[PDB]
């Protein structure tokens, strides 16, 4: 079974996962497996009101959504959690009538793996939304280096730097935050070292920028090599942001 | 309400599971 994507995934379904399996040990083991179980409607019953409710708050989420990815993924995983609870509310039935069912015992697993299971899509799906939202920052970030190029002004400077400064502090903001939540150390030390050199980078751009300008204007020699200062690091941040967006949609083999 | 929901869902799930005996019999 795979390792779960983020801390927050993990520290909500590892409980789960980790009952469950204790479940099917239990079942997979003869003498205890035997025993009369008890009537399982009450507790039954209140996981489905509470899938009822998680379904309620997912159809609100799809009618209210920007992102059409989430709109399509979602439903499904309503599906499957429905699914598994009819499941477990067939067993309680079973075992109404039979504390010994046999049949009852596969649906009390099944039912749980599928809920287990469908949780997890809603999470991951929930999870890739953000990762598009992350991404989305990072791409403007992107089109904005390629706007460099005809800063000409110290005027156009300082307008530029006045947007440039924010929206590079909330992409940090950002990739700190979620690297924080990765499970995967290497994917969180990618995430950490490119964002690093973005951030080294920035005041780099700024005086080769300035550099420019001032040549540009001061009609000096070498404004040709100004340019290329100024092009190399717009090149460099924007390869180690594609670098960035590449890493934010990792998942490594251990997950699938 | 969306994470209120999951940890409720969790929630009764881990009951359940205690009520097979899961983490309180077995």
């Amino acid at each position: 079974m795979p390792v779960f994507h983020t801390r927050t995934i993990e520290s909500i379904l590892e409980p789960v996962a980790q009952q469950i399996s204790h479940l099917v040990i239990m079942h997979e083991e003869g003498e205890v497996d035997g025993k009369a179980i008890p009537d399982l409607t009450a507790p039954v019953s209140a996981v489905q009101a509470a899938v009822s409710n998680l379904v309620r708050v997912g159809k609100e989420t799809v009618q209210t959504t920007e992102d059409q990815i989430l709109k399509r993924d979602m439903p499904p995983a309503f599906i499957k959690v429905e699914n598994a609870c009819t499941k477990l509310v067939r067993a309680a039935q079973m075992l109404q009538a039979d504390p010994y069912s046999v049949p009852a015992r596969d649906y009390l697993i099944d039912g749980s793996r599928g809920i287990l299971s469908g949780t997890s899509d809603l999470l991951l799906t929930f999870d890739e939304a953000e990762v598009r939202k992350i991404i989305r920052v990072c791409k403007g970030i992107l089109e904005y280096l390629t706007v460099a190029e005809v800063v000409e002004t110290m005027e156009d400077l300082v307008t530029y730097t006045k947007n440039l400064g924010p929206g590079m502090t909330k992409m940090a903001k950002m990739i700190d935050e979620r690297q924080q939540e990765l499970t995967h150390q290497e994917h969180r030390v990618m995430l950490v070292n490119s964002m690093n050199t973005v951030k080294e980078l920035l005041p780099v751009l700024i005086s080769a920028m300035k550099i420019f300008v001032t040549t540009k204007n001061t009609k000096s020699q070498g404004i040709e090599e100004a340019l290329k200062n100024r092009n190399f690091t717009v090149e460099k941040m924007s390869a180690e942001i594609n670098e960035i967006i590449r890493v934010l949609q990792l998942t490594s083999w251990d997950e699938d | 309400d969306i994470d209120q929901m999951f940890s409720t869902l969790l929630g009764e799930m881990d009951l359940l599971t205690q009520s097979l005996g899961v983490d309180t019999l077995y």
